[PDB]
Protein backbone atom coordinates (compact mmCIF):
# COMPACT_ATOMS: atom_id res chain seq x y z
CA UNK A 1 0.00 0.00 0.00
CA UNK A 2 1.70 3.10 -1.11
CA UNK A 3 1.74 6.15 -3.84
CA UNK A 4 2.99 6.37 -7.25
CA UNK A 5 3.36 9.15 -9.04
CA UNK A 6 3.64 8.89 -12.77
CA UNK A 7 4.99 12.02 -14.93
CA UNK A 8 3.80 12.10 -18.72
CA UNK A 9 5.71 14.21 -21.22
CA UNK A 10 5.04 14.28 -24.80
CA UNK A 11 3.88 16.05 -27.64
CA UNK A 12 -0.09 17.01 -27.55
CA UNK A 13 -2.27 13.79 -29.15
CA UNK A 14 0.94 11.64 -29.04
CA UNK A 15 -0.88 8.99 -27.33
CA UNK A 16 -0.40 9.33 -23.82
CA UNK A 17 -3.78 9.23 -22.73
CA UNK A 18 -4.24 5.94 -24.78
CA UNK A 19 -0.43 4.26 -22.95
CA UNK A 20 -1.73 4.97 -19.65
CA UNK A 21 -5.61 3.37 -20.16
CA UNK A 22 -3.47 0.27 -22.19
CA UNK A 23 -0.85 -0.05 -19.57
CA UNK A 24 -3.26 -0.44 -16.14
CA UNK A 25 -6.17 -1.89 -18.62
CA UNK A 26 -8.57 0.72 -18.00
CA UNK A 27 -9.94 3.81 -18.74
CA UNK A 28 -9.11 6.86 -17.07
CA UNK A 29 -11.12 9.64 -18.19
CA UNK A 30 -9.26 12.71 -19.74
CA UNK A 31 -10.21 15.10 -22.10
CA UNK A 32 -8.38 15.32 -25.89
CA UNK A 33 -6.25 18.74 -25.56
CA UNK A 34 -6.11 21.44 -28.19
CA UNK A 35 -3.08 22.84 -29.91
CA UNK A 36 -3.71 26.49 -28.81
CA UNK A 37 -2.49 26.42 -25.02
CA UNK A 38 -0.59 29.42 -24.33
CA UNK A 39 0.97 27.61 -21.53
CA UNK A 40 2.14 24.18 -20.91
CA UNK A 41 0.01 23.44 -17.75
CA UNK A 42 0.44 20.45 -15.64
CA UNK A 43 -2.71 18.28 -14.61
CA UNK A 44 -2.71 15.85 -11.86
CA UNK A 45 -5.29 13.03 -11.31
CA UNK A 46 -5.47 10.72 -8.98
CA UNK A 47 -6.92 6.77 -8.80
CA UNK A 48 -7.10 4.07 -6.05
CA UNK A 49 -6.91 0.91 -7.94
CA UNK A 50 -4.68 -2.37 -7.12
CA UNK A 51 -2.39 -3.43 -9.57
CA UNK A 52 0.33 -6.11 -8.86
CA UNK A 53 -1.18 -6.84 -5.61
CA UNK A 54 -0.61 -3.37 -4.11
CA UNK A 55 -3.44 -1.07 -3.18
CA UNK A 56 -1.92 1.80 -5.41
CA UNK A 57 -2.65 5.56 -5.12
CA UNK A 58 -1.67 6.07 -8.55
CA UNK A 59 -1.75 10.03 -9.63
CA UNK A 60 -0.90 10.42 -13.24
CA UNK A 61 0.11 13.80 -14.20
CA UNK A 62 -0.02 15.50 -17.67
CA UNK A 63 2.13 18.10 -19.02
CA UNK A 64 -0.87 19.67 -21.14
CA UNK A 65 -0.01 21.69 -24.39
CA UNK A 66 4.10 20.46 -24.47
CA UNK A 67 5.42 21.18 -28.21
CA UNK A 68 2.04 22.82 -29.02
CA UNK A 69 3.87 26.76 -28.61
CA UNK A 70 5.54 28.75 -31.31
CA UNK A 71 8.66 29.73 -28.98
CA UNK A 72 9.10 26.52 -26.38
CA UNK A 73 12.26 28.24 -24.75
CA UNK A 74 10.87 27.78 -21.57
CA UNK A 75 8.70 25.07 -21.86
CA UNK A 76 9.97 22.88 -18.86
CA UNK A 77 9.38 25.69 -16.55
CA UNK A 78 6.07 24.65 -15.10
CA UNK A 79 7.20 21.30 -14.93
CA UNK A 80 10.25 21.71 -12.70
CA UNK A 81 7.80 24.14 -10.65
CA UNK A 82 5.59 20.59 -10.78
CA UNK A 83 8.27 18.22 -9.77
CA UNK A 84 10.08 20.99 -7.23
CA UNK A 85 6.75 21.70 -5.47
CA UNK A 86 6.33 18.15 -4.40
CA UNK A 87 9.77 17.91 -2.73
CA UNK A 88 8.92 21.11 -1.45
CA UNK A 89 6.24 20.26 0.69
CA UNK A 90 8.00 16.93 1.32
CA UNK A 91 10.50 18.55 3.05
CA UNK A 92 8.00 20.45 4.82
CA UNK A 93 7.26 17.43 6.79
CA UNK A 94 10.60 16.60 7.56
CA UNK A 95 11.32 19.88 9.13
CA UNK A 96 7.89 19.72 11.37
CA UNK A 97 8.25 19.56 14.90
CA UNK A 98 5.00 17.50 15.28
CA UNK A 99 5.08 15.09 12.05
CA UNK A 100 3.13 12.26 10.30
CA UNK A 101 5.56 11.04 7.84
CA UNK A 102 3.30 7.54 7.69
CA UNK A 103 0.24 8.90 6.84
CA UNK A 104 1.56 11.67 4.56
CA UNK A 105 0.78 10.84 1.09
CA UNK A 106 3.80 10.96 -1.48
CA UNK A 107 3.47 13.22 -4.26
CA UNK A 108 6.82 13.29 -5.71
CA UNK A 109 6.81 12.31 -8.99
CA UNK A 110 8.17 8.34 -9.00
CA UNK A 111 8.82 7.94 -13.26
CA UNK A 112 8.81 10.59 -16.14
CA UNK A 113 7.62 8.50 -18.89
CA UNK A 114 9.33 10.96 -22.22
CA UNK A 115 7.60 10.08 -25.21
CA UNK A 116 9.47 10.79 -28.12
CA UNK A 117 8.01 11.24 -31.93
CA UNK A 118 8.78 9.34 -34.25
CA UNK A 119 10.51 10.92 -36.59
CA UNK A 120 13.36 8.70 -37.34
CA UNK A 121 16.16 11.17 -37.27
CA UNK A 122 17.96 11.98 -33.95
CA UNK A 123 16.25 13.84 -30.84
CA UNK A 124 14.22 17.23 -31.38
CA UNK A 125 15.59 20.64 -30.03
CA UNK A 126 12.79 20.51 -27.33
CA UNK A 127 13.87 16.85 -25.79
CA UNK A 128 17.21 17.34 -25.28
CA UNK A 129 16.34 20.68 -23.47
CA UNK A 130 13.59 19.81 -21.65
CA UNK A 131 15.43 16.00 -20.47
CA UNK A 132 18.44 17.95 -19.69
CA UNK A 133 16.38 20.16 -16.86
CA UNK A 134 14.46 16.83 -15.91
CA UNK A 135 17.11 13.62 -15.55
CA UNK A 136 18.59 15.14 -12.15
CA UNK A 137 14.67 15.23 -10.43
CA UNK A 138 12.97 12.38 -12.35
CA UNK A 139 13.88 8.85 -13.33
CA UNK A 140 12.95 9.87 -17.14
CA UNK A 141 11.67 6.53 -18.98
CA UNK A 142 12.39 7.05 -22.72
CA UNK A 143 9.54 5.94 -24.66
CA UNK A 144 9.23 5.98 -28.94
CA UNK A 145 5.56 6.59 -29.16
CA UNK A 146 2.99 5.11 -31.77
CA UNK A 147 6.09 3.02 -32.91
CA UNK A 148 3.98 1.00 -35.21
CA UNK A 149 5.22 4.18 -37.62
CA UNK A 150 8.80 2.62 -37.73
CA UNK A 151 9.70 -0.65 -39.24
CA UNK A 152 11.86 -2.03 -37.83
CA UNK A 153 14.99 -1.75 -39.76
CA UNK A 154 14.23 2.31 -39.13
CA UNK A 155 14.00 1.76 -35.68
CA UNK A 156 16.70 -0.01 -34.59
CA UNK A 157 19.35 2.49 -36.12
CA UNK A 158 16.39 5.28 -34.74
CA UNK A 159 17.30 3.51 -31.26
CA UNK A 160 21.13 4.21 -31.26
CA UNK A 161 20.75 7.64 -33.29
CA UNK A 162 18.57 8.78 -29.77
CA UNK A 163 20.72 6.78 -27.08
CA UNK A 164 23.76 7.90 -28.73
CA UNK A 165 22.41 11.26 -28.10
CA UNK A 166 21.66 11.13 -24.64
CA UNK A 167 25.14 10.01 -24.09
CA UNK A 168 27.03 12.18 -25.61
CA UNK A 169 24.49 15.42 -24.34
CA UNK A 170 24.77 13.66 -20.51
CA UNK A 171 21.24 13.02 -20.17
CA UNK A 172 21.07 10.90 -16.95
CA UNK A 173 18.51 8.19 -17.90
CA UNK A 174 16.55 5.59 -15.59
CA UNK A 175 18.17 2.31 -15.36
CA UNK A 176 16.58 -0.79 -13.96
CA UNK A 177 18.42 -2.10 -11.47
CA UNK A 178 21.19 -5.14 -11.68
CA UNK A 179 22.10 -5.63 -8.48
CA UNK A 180 19.67 -8.41 -7.58
CA UNK A 181 21.26 -11.39 -9.38
CA UNK A 182 18.06 -12.43 -9.71
CA UNK A 183 16.55 -9.75 -11.84
CA UNK A 184 19.89 -8.91 -13.52
CA UNK A 185 19.93 -10.53 -16.61
CA UNK A 186 16.02 -9.50 -17.64
CA UNK A 187 16.77 -5.76 -16.20
CA UNK A 188 20.33 -5.97 -18.40
CA UNK A 189 17.76 -6.49 -21.55
CA UNK A 190 15.00 -4.26 -20.38
CA UNK A 191 17.89 -1.50 -20.52
CA UNK A 192 19.32 -2.82 -23.77
CA UNK A 193 16.08 -1.96 -25.17
CA UNK A 194 15.58 1.48 -24.36
CA UNK A 195 13.94 3.27 -25.40
CA UNK A 196 11.01 1.55 -25.30
CA UNK A 197 9.22 1.38 -28.45
CA UNK A 198 5.52 0.98 -27.65
CA UNK A 199 1.93 0.92 -29.18
CA UNK A 200 -1.25 2.16 -27.06
CA UNK A 201 -4.54 0.95 -27.66
CA UNK A 202 -7.70 -0.16 -25.79
CA UNK A 203 -9.63 -1.53 -28.89
CA UNK A 204 -10.28 -5.34 -29.25
CA UNK A 205 -9.29 -6.86 -32.50
CA UNK A 206 -9.98 -10.56 -33.00
CA UNK A 207 -6.76 -12.37 -34.30
CA UNK A 208 -7.15 -15.94 -34.57
CA UNK A 209 -9.08 -16.76 -32.00
CA UNK A 210 -8.72 -14.39 -29.12
CA UNK A 211 -9.88 -10.96 -28.87
CA UNK A 212 -6.33 -8.69 -28.20
CA UNK A 213 -5.65 -4.89 -27.63
CA UNK A 214 -4.76 -3.74 -31.59
CA UNK A 215 -5.07 -1.21 -33.99
CA UNK A 216 -6.77 -2.08 -37.35
CA UNK A 217 -5.41 -0.77 -40.53
CA UNK A 218 -6.03 -2.03 -43.95
CA UNK A 219 -3.36 -3.88 -44.41
CA UNK A 220 -2.63 -5.57 -41.10
CA UNK A 221 -3.34 -5.29 -37.08
CA UNK A 222 -0.76 -4.35 -34.89
CA UNK A 223 -1.01 -6.57 -31.63
CA UNK A 224 0.01 -4.47 -28.41
CA UNK A 225 1.02 -7.20 -26.33
CA UNK A 226 2.74 -9.07 -29.08
CA UNK A 227 6.61 -8.36 -28.69
CA UNK A 228 7.28 -8.32 -31.93
CA UNK A 229 5.32 -5.78 -32.66
CA UNK A 230 6.27 -3.61 -29.95
CA UNK A 231 7.95 -2.76 -26.28
CA UNK A 232 4.72 -2.38 -24.68
CA UNK A 233 4.79 -5.71 -22.75
CA UNK A 234 8.89 -4.63 -21.55
CA UNK A 235 7.39 -0.99 -20.18
CA UNK A 236 4.32 -2.33 -18.12
CA UNK A 237 6.93 -4.25 -16.56
CA UNK A 238 7.85 -1.12 -14.59
CA UNK A 239 4.42 -1.53 -12.65
CA UNK A 240 5.38 -4.50 -11.41
CA UNK A 241 5.99 -4.13 -7.06
CA UNK A 242 9.84 -4.44 -6.98
CA UNK A 243 10.21 -1.76 -10.30
CA UNK A 244 7.89 0.23 -8.61
CA UNK A 245 9.39 0.06 -5.51
CA UNK A 246 13.33 0.86 -7.14
CA UNK A 247 11.86 3.83 -8.71
CA UNK A 248 9.87 5.41 -5.55
CA UNK A 249 13.55 4.68 -3.40
CA UNK A 250 15.70 6.40 -5.99
CA UNK A 251 13.60 9.35 -5.98
CA UNK A 252 13.51 9.36 -2.52
CA UNK A 253 17.76 8.77 -2.17
CA UNK A 254 19.01 10.41 -5.24
CA UNK A 255 16.04 13.09 -6.68
CA UNK A 256 15.10 14.24 -3.59
CA UNK A 257 18.34 14.52 -1.86
CA UNK A 258 19.27 16.56 -4.00
CA UNK A 259 16.53 18.86 -4.05
CA UNK A 260 17.09 18.49 0.00
CA UNK A 261 20.44 19.83 -0.20
CA UNK A 262 19.79 22.61 -2.06
CA UNK A 263 17.18 23.84 -0.31
CA UNK A 264 18.45 23.32 3.28
CA UNK A 265 21.45 25.27 2.32
CA UNK A 266 19.14 28.02 0.92
CA UNK A 267 17.55 27.82 4.20
CA UNK A 268 20.72 28.65 5.88
CA UNK A 269 21.66 25.15 7.55
CA UNK A 270 24.63 23.87 7.95
CA UNK B 1 7.94 24.55 -69.40
CA UNK B 2 9.83 25.64 -65.96
CA UNK B 3 7.84 24.32 -62.81
CA UNK B 4 9.13 25.46 -59.10
CA UNK B 5 7.69 23.15 -56.18
CA UNK B 6 8.00 24.55 -52.51
CA UNK B 7 8.36 21.73 -50.00
CA UNK B 8 7.74 23.01 -46.26
CA UNK B 9 6.77 21.23 -43.22
CA UNK B 10 8.71 19.77 -39.62
CA UNK B 11 11.91 17.91 -40.14
CA UNK B 12 11.56 13.59 -40.25
CA UNK B 13 7.90 13.61 -41.89
CA UNK B 14 8.80 11.85 -44.46
CA UNK B 15 8.95 14.95 -47.12
CA UNK B 16 12.52 14.32 -49.25
CA UNK B 17 11.20 10.39 -49.03
CA UNK B 18 7.85 11.33 -50.91
CA UNK B 19 9.13 13.74 -52.75
CA UNK B 20 11.57 11.67 -54.53
CA UNK B 21 8.92 8.92 -54.92
CA UNK B 22 6.81 11.96 -56.89
CA UNK B 23 9.84 11.28 -60.08
CA UNK B 24 12.18 8.91 -58.73
CA UNK B 25 14.94 11.73 -58.13
CA UNK B 26 18.10 11.99 -56.03
CA UNK B 27 17.63 15.11 -55.44
CA UNK B 28 19.32 14.52 -51.60
CA UNK B 29 22.64 13.21 -52.31
CA UNK B 30 24.29 15.25 -49.45
CA UNK B 31 22.22 16.10 -47.05
CA UNK B 32 22.86 18.02 -43.42
CA UNK B 33 21.83 16.49 -40.43
CA UNK B 34 22.56 18.13 -37.22
CA UNK B 35 22.30 16.99 -34.02
CA UNK B 36 19.75 18.02 -31.40
CA UNK B 37 22.33 19.96 -29.68
CA UNK B 38 22.49 22.46 -32.88
CA UNK B 39 19.26 22.34 -34.26
CA UNK B 40 18.35 24.24 -30.86
CA UNK B 41 19.02 27.69 -32.72
CA UNK B 42 19.44 26.34 -36.55
CA UNK B 43 18.43 28.76 -39.06
CA UNK B 44 15.81 28.19 -41.95
CA UNK B 45 17.59 27.88 -44.88
CA UNK B 46 16.93 27.27 -48.71
CA UNK B 47 17.89 24.67 -50.92
CA UNK B 48 17.16 24.42 -54.59
CA UNK B 49 17.22 21.32 -56.84
CA UNK B 50 16.63 21.66 -60.85
CA UNK B 51 15.92 18.05 -63.02
CA UNK B 52 14.64 17.30 -65.97
CA UNK B 53 11.58 14.85 -65.83
CA UNK B 54 9.75 13.54 -68.91
CA UNK B 55 9.06 17.08 -70.50
CA UNK B 56 9.76 19.93 -68.40
CA UNK B 57 12.60 21.37 -66.00
CA UNK B 58 11.02 20.36 -62.31
CA UNK B 59 12.74 22.59 -59.54
CA UNK B 60 12.33 21.60 -55.67
CA UNK B 61 12.78 24.45 -52.94
CA UNK B 62 13.13 22.72 -49.71
CA UNK B 63 13.52 24.43 -46.23
CA UNK B 64 15.48 22.65 -44.22
CA UNK B 65 15.97 23.93 -40.67
CA UNK B 66 12.28 24.89 -41.02
CA UNK B 67 10.70 24.24 -36.69
CA UNK B 68 13.62 22.50 -35.67
CA UNK B 69 14.62 25.90 -33.73
CA UNK B 70 12.96 25.83 -30.11
CA UNK B 71 11.82 29.27 -30.46
CA UNK B 72 10.81 30.65 -33.82
CA UNK B 73 12.39 34.33 -33.90
CA UNK B 74 11.53 35.25 -37.80
CA UNK B 75 11.69 31.61 -39.03
CA UNK B 76 9.66 32.77 -42.33
CA UNK B 77 11.21 35.26 -43.32
CA UNK B 78 14.06 33.33 -45.43
CA UNK B 79 11.42 31.86 -46.93
CA UNK B 80 9.10 34.42 -47.79
CA UNK B 81 12.17 36.92 -48.76
CA UNK B 82 12.79 34.06 -51.17
CA UNK B 83 9.15 33.94 -52.70
CA UNK B 84 9.32 37.55 -53.52
CA UNK B 85 12.95 37.45 -54.52
CA UNK B 86 11.78 35.40 -57.86
CA UNK B 87 8.64 37.60 -58.03
CA UNK B 88 11.15 40.85 -57.71
CA UNK B 89 12.91 39.13 -60.04
CA UNK B 90 10.54 38.18 -62.79
CA UNK B 91 8.65 41.82 -62.22
CA UNK B 92 12.52 43.02 -63.50
CA UNK B 93 12.90 40.88 -66.29
CA UNK B 94 9.73 41.51 -67.94
CA UNK B 95 10.15 45.48 -67.25
CA UNK B 96 13.18 45.21 -69.02
CA UNK B 97 13.98 46.88 -72.91
CA UNK B 98 15.53 43.79 -74.09
CA UNK B 99 13.42 40.59 -72.62
CA UNK B 100 14.00 38.13 -74.40
CA UNK B 101 13.82 34.34 -73.20
CA UNK B 102 12.51 34.84 -69.84
CA UNK B 103 13.38 32.07 -67.22
CA UNK B 104 10.50 32.13 -64.63
CA UNK B 105 11.90 31.31 -61.32
CA UNK B 106 8.28 31.99 -59.25
CA UNK B 107 7.32 29.12 -57.10
CA UNK B 108 4.01 27.80 -58.56
CA UNK B 109 2.92 25.01 -55.91
CA UNK B 110 3.85 24.90 -51.70
CA UNK B 111 3.66 21.58 -50.10
CA UNK B 112 2.82 22.18 -46.61
CA UNK B 113 3.76 18.52 -44.75
CA UNK B 114 1.08 18.23 -41.68
CA UNK B 115 1.77 15.57 -39.29
CA UNK B 116 -0.44 13.08 -38.35
CA UNK B 117 0.81 12.52 -35.23
CA UNK B 118 -1.46 15.17 -33.70
CA UNK B 119 -4.90 16.12 -33.37
CA UNK B 120 -4.52 18.82 -36.23
CA UNK B 121 -3.45 22.08 -37.08
CA UNK B 122 -0.35 23.13 -34.93
CA UNK B 123 0.12 27.23 -34.08
CA UNK B 124 3.29 27.35 -36.43
CA UNK B 125 1.27 25.68 -39.21
CA UNK B 126 -1.62 28.22 -39.64
CA UNK B 127 1.14 31.12 -39.09
CA UNK B 128 2.93 30.02 -41.68
CA UNK B 129 0.22 29.09 -44.03
CA UNK B 130 -1.54 32.51 -43.54
CA UNK B 131 2.10 34.34 -43.64
CA UNK B 132 2.52 32.78 -47.85
CA UNK B 133 -1.44 31.84 -48.60
CA UNK B 134 -1.84 35.35 -50.59
CA UNK B 135 1.94 34.57 -52.21
CA UNK B 136 2.03 30.96 -53.25
CA UNK B 137 -0.34 28.14 -53.73
CA UNK B 138 -0.47 25.98 -50.87
CA UNK B 139 -1.66 22.35 -51.47
CA UNK B 140 -1.62 20.31 -47.82
CA UNK B 141 -0.39 17.23 -47.22
CA UNK B 142 -1.05 14.65 -44.48
CA UNK B 143 2.77 13.29 -44.25
CA UNK B 144 2.93 9.52 -43.22
CA UNK B 145 -0.31 8.19 -43.63
CA UNK B 146 0.41 4.62 -42.22
CA UNK B 147 -0.09 5.90 -38.61
CA UNK B 148 -3.44 6.54 -38.87
CA UNK B 149 -6.69 4.27 -39.38
CA UNK B 150 -9.27 4.92 -41.59
CA UNK B 151 -11.53 6.34 -38.98
CA UNK B 152 -8.49 8.22 -37.45
CA UNK B 153 -7.31 9.30 -41.70
CA UNK B 154 -11.52 10.70 -41.78
CA UNK B 155 -11.25 12.37 -38.60
CA UNK B 156 -8.29 14.20 -39.40
CA UNK B 157 -8.79 15.29 -42.79
CA UNK B 158 -12.18 17.09 -41.85
CA UNK B 159 -10.64 18.87 -38.55
CA UNK B 160 -7.94 20.43 -41.10
CA UNK B 161 -10.16 21.64 -43.74
CA UNK B 162 -12.51 22.95 -40.68
CA UNK B 163 -9.79 24.55 -39.00
CA UNK B 164 -8.62 26.12 -42.66
CA UNK B 165 -12.00 27.33 -42.80
CA UNK B 166 -11.71 28.89 -39.35
CA UNK B 167 -8.30 31.20 -39.51
CA UNK B 168 -9.87 31.75 -43.17
CA UNK B 169 -6.22 30.25 -45.01
CA UNK B 170 -6.28 29.87 -49.18
CA UNK B 171 -5.26 26.85 -50.30
CA UNK B 172 -5.07 26.13 -53.70
CA UNK B 173 -8.43 24.82 -54.98
CA UNK B 174 -8.51 22.31 -57.93
CA UNK B 175 -10.61 23.72 -61.23
CA UNK B 176 -14.09 22.77 -61.72
CA UNK B 177 -14.11 20.26 -65.09
CA UNK B 178 -16.04 22.35 -67.29
CA UNK B 179 -18.75 20.37 -68.88
CA UNK B 180 -16.70 19.89 -71.79
CA UNK B 181 -14.66 16.62 -70.95
CA UNK B 182 -14.66 12.84 -71.01
CA UNK B 183 -17.18 11.24 -67.99
CA UNK B 184 -13.62 9.91 -66.92
CA UNK B 185 -11.85 13.19 -66.54
CA UNK B 186 -15.22 14.49 -64.71
CA UNK B 187 -15.10 11.44 -61.84
CA UNK B 188 -11.10 11.76 -61.20
CA UNK B 189 -12.01 15.85 -60.63
CA UNK B 190 -14.32 15.47 -58.01
CA UNK B 191 -12.59 12.35 -56.82
CA UNK B 192 -9.89 14.45 -55.87
CA UNK B 193 -11.40 17.02 -54.75
CA UNK B 194 -13.12 14.81 -52.24
CA UNK B 195 -9.81 13.29 -50.95
CA UNK B 196 -8.49 16.80 -49.76
CA UNK B 197 -6.01 17.05 -48.08
CA UNK B 198 -4.12 14.22 -49.40
CA UNK B 199 -2.80 11.45 -46.62
CA UNK B 200 -0.02 10.10 -48.59
CA UNK B 201 3.19 7.36 -47.93
CA UNK B 202 6.33 7.39 -49.62
CA UNK B 203 8.78 4.88 -50.17
CA UNK B 204 12.27 4.21 -51.15
CA UNK B 205 12.18 0.37 -50.62
CA UNK B 206 10.66 -2.94 -53.07
CA UNK B 207 8.27 -5.15 -51.09
CA UNK B 208 5.86 -7.78 -52.02
CA UNK B 209 2.05 -7.24 -52.53
CA UNK B 210 -0.07 -9.23 -54.30
CA UNK B 211 2.17 -11.12 -55.70
CA UNK B 212 4.40 -7.94 -57.49
CA UNK B 213 7.34 -6.61 -56.61
CA UNK B 214 6.33 -2.65 -55.56
CA UNK B 215 7.13 0.33 -53.94
CA UNK B 216 6.11 0.49 -50.06
CA UNK B 217 6.70 0.14 -46.22
CA UNK B 218 7.51 -3.09 -44.61
CA UNK B 219 5.77 -4.02 -41.04
CA UNK B 220 5.46 -7.70 -39.05
CA UNK B 221 1.99 -7.02 -39.30
CA UNK B 222 1.41 -6.37 -43.10
CA UNK B 223 2.76 -3.98 -45.92
CA UNK B 224 1.82 -0.38 -47.18
CA UNK B 225 2.06 -0.36 -50.52
CA UNK B 226 2.54 3.57 -52.43
CA UNK B 227 0.15 2.73 -55.28
CA UNK B 228 -2.65 1.35 -53.63
CA UNK B 229 -5.38 3.99 -53.32
CA UNK B 230 -6.81 1.81 -50.75
CA UNK B 231 -4.24 2.56 -48.44
CA UNK B 232 -3.05 6.19 -49.49
CA UNK B 233 -3.53 9.19 -51.12
CA UNK B 234 0.13 8.96 -53.33
CA UNK B 235 -1.70 8.59 -56.83
CA UNK B 236 -4.49 10.75 -55.86
CA UNK B 237 -1.65 13.65 -54.69
CA UNK B 238 0.79 12.58 -57.73
CA UNK B 239 -1.90 12.90 -60.61
CA UNK B 240 -3.33 16.23 -59.13
CA UNK B 241 0.19 18.05 -59.50
CA UNK B 242 0.44 16.37 -62.98
CA UNK B 243 -2.90 17.20 -64.66
CA UNK B 244 -2.82 20.48 -62.62
CA UNK B 245 0.94 21.71 -63.38
CA UNK B 246 -0.30 24.56 -65.74
CA UNK B 247 -3.36 25.61 -63.75
CA UNK B 248 -1.06 25.80 -60.40
CA UNK B 249 1.21 27.80 -63.33
CA UNK B 250 -1.63 30.16 -64.51
CA UNK B 251 -3.29 30.80 -60.59
CA UNK B 252 0.42 31.82 -60.02
CA UNK B 253 1.01 34.47 -62.41
CA UNK B 254 -2.55 35.96 -62.82
CA UNK B 255 -3.55 35.71 -58.93
CA UNK B 256 -0.13 35.88 -56.53
CA UNK B 257 2.63 37.69 -59.41
CA UNK B 258 -0.18 40.44 -60.10
CA UNK B 259 -1.42 40.94 -56.43
CA UNK B 260 2.43 41.17 -55.69
CA UNK B 261 3.16 43.88 -58.53
CA UNK B 262 0.58 45.76 -57.43
CA UNK B 263 1.73 45.37 -53.97
CA UNK B 264 4.88 46.75 -54.79
CA UNK B 265 4.49 48.87 -57.99
CA UNK B 266 3.05 51.56 -55.79
CA UNK B 267 5.85 52.86 -53.63
N1 LIG C 1 -0.37 5.01 -34.89
C1 LIG C 1 -0.66 5.06 -33.59
N2 LIG C 1 -1.68 5.87 -33.14
C2 LIG C 1 -1.98 5.92 -31.82
C3 LIG C 1 -1.26 5.16 -30.91
N3 LIG C 1 -1.76 5.40 -29.68
C4 LIG C 1 -2.77 6.29 -29.79
N4 LIG C 1 -2.92 6.62 -31.11
C5 LIG C 1 -3.91 7.57 -31.65
O1 LIG C 1 -3.50 8.88 -31.31
C6 LIG C 1 -4.61 9.68 -30.98
C7 LIG C 1 -4.24 10.53 -29.77
O2 LIG C 1 -4.72 9.89 -28.62
P1 LIG C 1 -4.45 10.46 -27.13
O3 LIG C 1 -3.82 9.39 -26.27
O4 LIG C 1 -5.77 10.90 -26.57
O5 LIG C 1 -3.51 11.76 -27.28
P2 LIG C 1 -2.62 12.28 -26.05
O6 LIG C 1 -1.20 11.79 -26.20
O7 LIG C 1 -3.25 11.85 -24.76
O8 LIG C 1 -2.53 13.89 -26.12
P3 LIG C 1 -3.69 14.86 -25.60
O9 LIG C 1 -4.90 14.73 -26.49
O10 LIG C 1 -3.15 16.28 -25.60
O11 LIG C 1 -4.06 14.50 -24.18
C8 LIG C 1 -5.76 8.75 -30.66
O12 LIG C 1 -6.84 9.06 -31.50
C9 LIG C 1 -5.27 7.36 -31.00
O13 LIG C 1 -6.17 6.74 -31.88
C10 LIG C 1 -0.23 4.34 -31.35
O14 LIG C 1 0.41 3.66 -30.55
N5 LIG C 1 0.07 4.29 -32.70
N1 LIG D 1 5.60 5.57 -41.28
C1 LIG D 1 6.15 6.19 -42.36
N2 LIG D 1 7.48 6.49 -42.33
C2 LIG D 1 8.06 7.10 -43.39
C3 LIG D 1 7.23 7.44 -44.56
N3 LIG D 1 8.05 8.03 -45.45
C4 LIG D 1 9.29 8.08 -44.91
N4 LIG D 1 9.29 7.51 -43.69
C5 LIG D 1 10.46 7.39 -42.81
O1 LIG D 1 10.69 8.63 -42.14
C6 LIG D 1 12.09 8.77 -41.88
C7 LIG D 1 12.53 10.17 -42.29
O2 LIG D 1 12.05 10.39 -43.61
P1 LIG D 1 12.54 11.64 -44.48
O3 LIG D 1 12.03 11.45 -45.88
O4 LIG D 1 14.04 11.78 -44.45
O5 LIG D 1 11.83 12.85 -43.70
P2 LIG D 1 12.08 14.40 -43.98
O6 LIG D 1 13.06 14.97 -42.98
O7 LIG D 1 10.76 15.11 -43.82
O8 LIG D 1 12.63 14.61 -45.37
C8 LIG D 1 12.79 7.72 -42.72
O9 LIG D 1 13.21 6.67 -41.84
C9 LIG D 1 11.72 7.18 -43.64
O10 LIG D 1 11.93 5.81 -43.97
C10 LIG D 1 5.80 7.08 -44.50
O11 LIG D 1 5.03 7.34 -45.45
N5 LIG D 1 5.35 6.48 -43.40
MG1 LIG E 1 -4.84 12.81 -23.15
Amino acid sequence: GFSFNILCVGETGIGKSTLMNTLFNTTFETEEASHHEACVRLRPQTYDLQESNVQLKLTIVDAVGFGDQINKDESYRPIVDYIDAQFENYLQEELKIRRSLFDYHDTRIHVCLYFITPTGHSLKSLDLVTMKKLDSKVNIIPIIAKADTISKSELHKFKIKIMGELVSNGVQIYQFPTDDEAVAEINAVMNAHLPFAVVGSTEEVKVGNKLVRARQYPWGVVQVENENHCDFVKLREMLIRVNMEDLREQTHSRHYELYRRCKLEEMGFQ
Amino acid sequence: FEFTLMVVGESGLGKSTLINSLFLTDLYPERVIPGAAEKIERTVQIEASTVEIEKLRLTVVDTPGYGDAINCRDCFKTIISYIDEQFERYLHDESGLNRRHIIDNRVHCCFYFISPFGHGLKPLDVAFMKAIHNKVNIVPVIAKADTLTLKERERLKKRILDEIEEHNIKIYHLPDAESDEDEDFKEQTRLLKASIPFSVVGSNQLIEAKGKKVRGRLYPWGVVEVENPEHNDFLKLRTMLITHMQDLQEVTQDLHYENFRSERLKR
